């Protein structure tokens, strides 16, 4: 068993490489991705911001949904800083729903477990939601917060 | 194509 072997890693691969988040389409329109930061980055940075993730329609944004009128070139934006703690950013023409609630566009709003974010308001059939899946790993790190010293 | 503005209930 040589070739087979590296098949069976291919599905079951180690996730936790350094993902922030993970955001899963529910209305099944955009495959699943995984947002990542730099655990060493957030817990030196605490102002600000350290980095975000911009979802739309645009193939720049680092979520590539489809074409949606309704939905913008980059219709919502996700940033992680804070004291070890994920921040979501609103940026649509429309605005962009959490849970059926609207928030104030390009403004920051604390992550949720398992949250939701939903978009293209406006026609019953023309909205999108997403979920956002939180890696608990990443929140066990934080709390050991590891220290860096050489030797 | 550019983005179009849904409706808004004032």
């Amino acid at each position: 068993a040589t070739q087979r072997f590296l098949i069976e890693k291919f599905s079951q691969e180690q996730i936790g490489e350094n993902i922030v988040c993970r955001v899963i389409c529910t209305t099944g329109q955009i495959p699943i991705r995984d947002l990542s930061a730099d655990i060493s980055q957030v817990l030196k940075e605490k102002r600000s911001i350290k980095k975000v993730w911009t979802f739309g329609r645009n193939p720049a944004c680092d979520y590539h949904l489809g074409n949606i009128s309704r939905l913008s070139n980059k219709h919502f934006q996700i940033l992680l800083g804070e004291d070890g703690n994920l921040l979501l950013n609103d940026i649509s023409t429309n605005g962009t729903w959490l849970n059926g609630q609207k928030v104030e566009k390009n403004s920051n709003q604390l992550l949720s477990q398992g949250d939701e974010i939903t978009v293209g308001v406006g026609v019953e059939s023309d909205i999108l939601s997403l979920v956002i899946f939180i890696n608990d790993k990443f929140k066990q790190c934080l709390e050991q917060n590891k220290v860096d010293r050489i030797r | 194509n550019i983005t179009q503005p849904t409706q808004q209930s004032t």
